[PDB]
């Protein structure tokens, strides 16, 4: 909309193009991470973690 | 355990295969919070072949209800066990009496 | 029904209940009381059952 | 024969014990029946349902 | 280590003989300790001045009748039960009452003393009927601790007494009625304290104020062997 | 910011939820409303768990 | 006009259990005091208490550990009643090294000067490999009550090392108090009853010690009771 480009305008934040879709622990549970897996299509590169 | 059970824990204790329960009579020659690991008597042991038997314990891991399953041992080093003896509880299970 | 929907159940009456029965010969019978406020004092400070 | 295990333990054989109010350690009349009974919790945990 | 004691603490007297102290915020659980503490003590262990024994004039058993007075001798006992003294010095007093004339026989009828004194004047002990007109009576006044039933009295009867020793239920205590609430409270983060709520009322020879904090007194007392 | 405020849960937020609380009647609904009485209102007190 | 109490034989039955008395009690007094002495003590006492355990090579409870028999979340729950008293500092650190076949227990932690353990037969663990060791550092703090690790977490300040496992503290020292009033006649006297209070604590306390810290709180806040300056 105008004003959030007027925004983007005063303050020189870069409208980045990339969503954030990032996975997050839901709400009122708090735990410990005891275990992740990495599953990766073949032909894909892996990455450092898995 | 139940104080005041109807000796029925012991079977589903057993029945159900949450326990890891002795194959061949034995001596426990290692036992760890992963791993047990038997020393078969000889009049068990096939001729070749001699060797042992080992038990990987099931450690923290998911139920179908997001229960911990998890398989702690009740033996000590050293223990003689019998043939289908109970080696490590299971969930909810406690010497190998259900214990709920 | 015009009738009450907020009885009392079932631990509060057996509270008042209780409370409010007579047995036949008990600690502190046959006094004269002076009103329910002596009635609770007594009570409570063990003199009366 | 529940009430000869209690008087090998030591115990009225009523299976009922006299207690005291924790909060003023004043004593119940009537004694009230204590024990041992196992109780299992069952999986309708309340922060499931909240 | 260190503790949360009260702040804020406040006291509404409705009926200056009646009196609702709320205090908070304190530790969890000691809203039950400090208030049965107090409870004990107030109603049970307190001293006080109160009637014990009367000896009327010319009658034998609560079941007798005096001719002429409405009452029968079981509520003019109950009348002089409730009727609070405040003696200085003597440790016992004796008061005649002798009054004559028809009408309401009240506490004020009694004869002067010195170290003694009423509290409720107009507080009723009797009534006279027409004609007759003439009520004579010895009440006791003796200071004591707590709350005495006159049936320990007569059981504990060391000294045989003369007839007309009719025993009256000593009400020792100032105290008429303690109670205590506990409900939540919170220090702006915490959720677990409690605020004690002690409702009071005493038979006038006392404040309710004033008697709390003799109470909180006997008990700091009580265990001055032991703190530091 | 409020929002971000009310996430992090900040210590004001708790007293300005008791002070959007004081008088603002809830319902409260039993499973099978078989009758009128199934739906009352209640005032509400904060309460822990 | 009262008898005031006087602090009396202490018997001392165990290093756990002792029956104290207070003799010259008023008529009345006796329950009030020992009721009033009994929530104290089961509810505020000091102690110390195992907070957070550091061992060498896991990250978090739910793992193993080669060559211990236990889970590391029952080791945390071993240590969560290990029982020790410290003197000078409000929180300590003591280490647990060892390796070699046999019990792990209260006695293989390396002897520092102020920390005193109350039973070194305690069992931490149990190694079972002769070339398995464990090492590790618990951190002993001093409160009370009983502060479980969630809420603990509102005090997080920078808990980074994931190594880091925070136990549940249960600092009262005091396991089970009880107490029977009974007459006790002085030479002339028709009404005076004597306190005697039995208590079982974890060692860590001395009963008189705590018996006086208890009557303290007491009158600490009668102290404010006192004075009723509305």
């Amino acid at each position: 909309t105008p004003e959030e480009k007027l925004l983007r305008a005063i303050f020189g934040e870069k409208a980045s193009d990339v969503k954030d879709s990032s996975l997050r622990v839901p709400n009122g549970v708090s735990g410990t991470v005891i275990d992740v897996q990495v599953f990766t299509r073949d032909g894909v590169e892996k990455d450092k973690r898995a | 355990k139940p104080l005041v059970g109807t000796g029925m824990e012991r079977a589903v204790a057993v029945d159900s295969g949450v326990t890891a329960v002795a194959k061949r009579g034995g001596v426990v020659q290692y036992v760890d919070a992963s791993r047990i690991v038997i020393k078969v008597n000889e009049d068990e042991m096939y001729p070749g072949e001699a060797g042992i038997d080992i038990y990987n314990l099931t450690k923290y891991t998911r139920s179908n209800q997001n229960t911990c399953i998890n398989q702690m041992p009740c033996v000590s080093l050293g223990e003689p066990v019998e043939r289908g003896d109970v080696l490590a509880d299971g969930p909810s299970t406690d010497l190998g009496e259900l214990a709920l | 029904n015009g009738e009450p929907i907020i009885v009392p159940s079932q631990d509060v009456v057996l509270g008042l209940y209780y409370m409010t029965r007579d047995c036949v010969n008990a600690k502190g019978e046959g006094m004269v009381l002076t009103g329910p406020k002596e009635a609770e004092r007594l009570y409570r400070s063990g003199l009366a059952s | 024969e529940i009430k000869e295990l209690l008087k090998l333990g030591d115990l009225p054989t009523s299976g009922q014990i006299r207690l005291y109010d924790g909060r003023t350690g004043e004593q119940f009349e009537r004694p009230v029946t204590v024990g041992y009974m196992y109780m299992l919790k069952l999986n309708h945990l309340v922060d499931d349902k909240m | 280590t260190e503790f949360l004691k009260p702040r804020l603490v406040d006291i509404e007297q409705v009926s200056s003989t009646h009196a609702k102290v709320t205090l908070e915020p304190l530790e969890r659980g000691f809203g039950h300790t400090l208030g049965n503490a107090l409870r004990r003590i107030l109603l049970s262990s307190m001293p006080g001045c109160a009637v014990t024994e009367v000896e009327i004039d010319g009658v034998l058993h609560e079941y007798s009748t005096k001719e002429g007075v409405q009452e029968d001798i079981l509520e003019i006992l109950l009348n002089l039960k409730g009727l609070a003294v405040r003696v200085q010095g003597k440790d016992e007093v004796i008061l005649t009452l002798n009054k004559s004339g028809i009408g309401p026989v009240t506490a004020a009828d009694i004869t002067h003393d010195g170290d003694v004194e009423i509290v409720k004047p107009q507080h009723v002990i009797c009534h006279l009927t027409d004609e007759n007109a003439s009520i004579s009576m010895r009440i006791k006044v003796q200071r004591g601790r707590g709350y005495v039933p006159a049936s320990t009295r007569i059981h504990s009867e060391e000294d045989e007494r003369p007839i007309g020793r009719l025993l009256v239920d000593a009400c020792y205590s100032p105290v008429e009625r303690i109670a205590y609430n506990v409900e939540a409270a919170r220090v702006e983060q915490r959720t677990d304290l409690d605020k004690l709520v002690i409702e009071m009322e005493t038979n006038g020879t006392i404040d309710p104020e004033e008697a709390i904090r003799r109470a909180a007194t006997i008990l700091a007392e009580q265990l001055e062997a032991f703190v530091d | 910011a409020a929002k971000k405020m009310v996430e992090r849960e900040e210590a004001v937020v708790w007293d300005i939820l008791d002070e959007v609380i004081r008088e603002h009647p809830v319902l409260l609904n039993r499973a099978p409303t078989l009758h009128r009485l199934g739906i009352q209102a209640f005032e509400p007190v904060l309460i822990e768990g």
